[PDB]
């Protein structure tokens, strides 16, 4: 209170980062704890210190509670009514204040307690920088060495963690070694926010690529997009913006140096340049790499598409623990797949046949004359209505007969339904045992007509291991539905 | 330290740094205190128990 406690408070460093009122509440918050310990009574106070004057008034607080007990800090209306009760019970607000502390003997907490602030005061200068930045995602030294943990001090008093998930399963961190990593989630931990930073996305691969990349830096070809998973797969691809460009030069950079350096980065894990292309037939075919030009495939609407390879590079290309496969779902645009030309191969014929028979009993034409008419292209006699007349009705002959196939479809449209809706009617009819379940989908009385169970105790009597081999429902639904009938049928004394 | 600037500045404790000096009692034995005395040299404000 003689200009010193504004000095002393105004560092300006580090101690008057924030405003100096903040740093003058802390510094009275304190003294006012250490006050009310030194106090004999258990009240509670708040002091506040004036920037301009430094004398820290303290006024003592209310916080009524709704008891009697404490009433120098909680009363109610019902002992104010001798006052008139000029105040509602449970008002928090100011009701009492004291002249003035000593703070001798209780030095110690004192101390303590600036301690405290000081900590207090670095995860609040933590919070202000780090969590408001979003931590700071650029290459630092680690600091501290923890199991499968490694904590990192970054600039402006900036923190930051990896976790056990985000650093490789084998490799272990050591203090002052690099640890990469994109901090993207500053969790207020006590103490200073720690950043957390997890190497299981593209882009942070996306972005390392993107700089030490000549056709990127130079906006020449822009990047559609990225995939990588650390261990799984990592491939970098740009699309040249029709400025004769090579992607696989692009993405690996000068000599490879830059995939070698997001390598590392990368969790340890190869960098591949793989191709890129506009039209999305050429693109998985591109997104491929390392791999040969052997997938083809084309859809009219449905972004689905089949993937054929050659047998000794259908591990290399996609594998069947998707090596590569991430990388065509996602530098692609369009579906990828697994299997070999003879997949494919076997895939189509089974879909003609399949189509072949669904004409031969939905025309009633002869089988020979649908073999023939359905062997020209794959699904011919199908949505000849829909389709172009140019697809359906190519070929020469029986050119007007064609749209008869359409014409008796329209109005046969209710019986081909009838096949899909009534099969439930007499095979496992529905019933309030398990369609009418409450907490359950539509799906699930048909579910429960196509399975054979009709009855809730066949339900009741299956757990939940048994009732998850179908993908449509959920094991966690079933065994809920089942444990509610069981709960019904023991439980049904009272209505 | 800024942390002296916090503490003993503002509050005015400038002793400021204290340490542990206390007769303690020697382990192994009790007592009743019975006698106290005081022996203090004419240049020093003897204080209320003296």
């Amino acid at each position: 209170m003689n200009k010193e406690i504004l000095a002393v408070v105004e560092a300006v460093s580090n101690e008057k980062a924030l405003p100096r009122e903040k740093i003058f509440e802390a510094l009275e918050s304190a003294l006012a704890t250490a006050t009310k310990k030194k106090y004999e009574q258990e009240i509670d106070v708040r002091v506040q210190i004036d920037r301009k004057s430094g004398d820290f008034d303290t006024f003592r607080r209310w916080l009524v509670v709704d008891e009697v007990t404490q009433p120098t800090k909680e009363i109610t209306l019902e002992a104010a009514r001798y006052e008139d009760e000029s105040l509602n019970l449970g008002d928090y607000v100011e009701d009492q204040i004291e002249s003035v502390t000593f703070d001798r003997i209780t030095t110690q907490t004192a101390k303590q307690v600036i301690v405290q602030k000081v900590r207090e005061a670095e995860r609040a200068m933590v919070v202000d920088q780090f969590r408001e930045h979003e931590g700071e995602i650029i290459t630092g030294v680690v600091k501290k060495v923890n199991r499968d943990n490694i904590s990192l001090d970054l600039g402006n008093n900036a923190e930051a963690v990896i976790l056990r998930e985000d650093m490789l399963p084998r490799e272990n961190f050591r203090p002052g070694d690099r640890v990469r990593g994109v901090l993207y989630s500053v969790r207020p931990e006590a103490r200073g926010a720690q950043l957390f930073v997890t190497r299981s996305k593209p882009e942070m691969l996306i972005e390392l690529f993107r700089i030490e990349v000549p056709e990127i830096g130079e906006e020449v070809i822009e990047i559609k997009a990225a995939a990588r998973d650390p261990g799984s797969r990592a491939k970098i691809a740009v699309k040249t913006n029709d400025k004769r460009i090579d992607p696989v030069g692009a993405c690996v950079g000068m000599r490879g140096a830059r995939v070698q350096a997001v390598s590392t980065e990368l969790g340890g894990e190869r960098i591949d340049i793989v191709l890129w292309d506009d039209n999305p037939a050429q693109f998985v075919i591109n997104a491929m790499a390392p791999a040969d030009v052997a997938s083809i495939v084309v859809d009219e609407d449905k972004h689905t598409m089949d993937i054929a390879v050659e047998a000794g590079n259908l591990a290399q290309a996609i594998g069947r623990n998707g090596q590569n496969v991430r990388l065509a779902s996602q530098l692609s645009g369009w579906e990828l797949n697994v299997m070999t030309v003879d997949d494919l191969q076997a895939k189509h014929q089974a879909e003609a046949h399949a189509a072949i028979d669904t004409f031969t009993k939905y025309l009633d034409i002869d089988e020979d004359f649908a073999t023939v008419l359905v062997e020209e292209g794959f699904s011919t006699l199908e949505e000849l209505a829909y389709v172009p007349m140019k697809e359906l009705l190519e070929i020469e002959g029986l050119d007007e007969p064609t749209v008869e196939a359409l014409r008796e479809r329209a109005k046969n449209a209710l019986a081909t339904i009838a096949q899909a809706q009534e099969e439930s009617l007499g095979d496992n009819k529905p019933a309030d045992d398990l369609l009418n379940l409450e907490g359950v989908d539509r799906d699930l009385a048909f579910k429960l007509a196509a399975r054979g169970v009709c009855t809730l105790e066949d339900l009741a009597e299956q757990g939940i291991d048994d009732l998850a081999d179908i993908e449509g429902l959920t094991d966690e639904k079933a065994g809920a539905l089942i444990m509610a009938a069981r709960n019904i049928c023991w439980f049904g004394d009272e209505a | 330290t800024p942390e002296e600037k916090l503490l003993r500045a503002i509050f005015g404790e400038k002793a400021s740094d204290v340490k542990d000096s206390s007769l303690r009692v020697p382990n192994g034995v009790s007592g009743t205190v019975i006698d106290v005395q005081v022996f203090t040299r004419d240049g020093v404000e003897k204080d209320k128990r003296a």
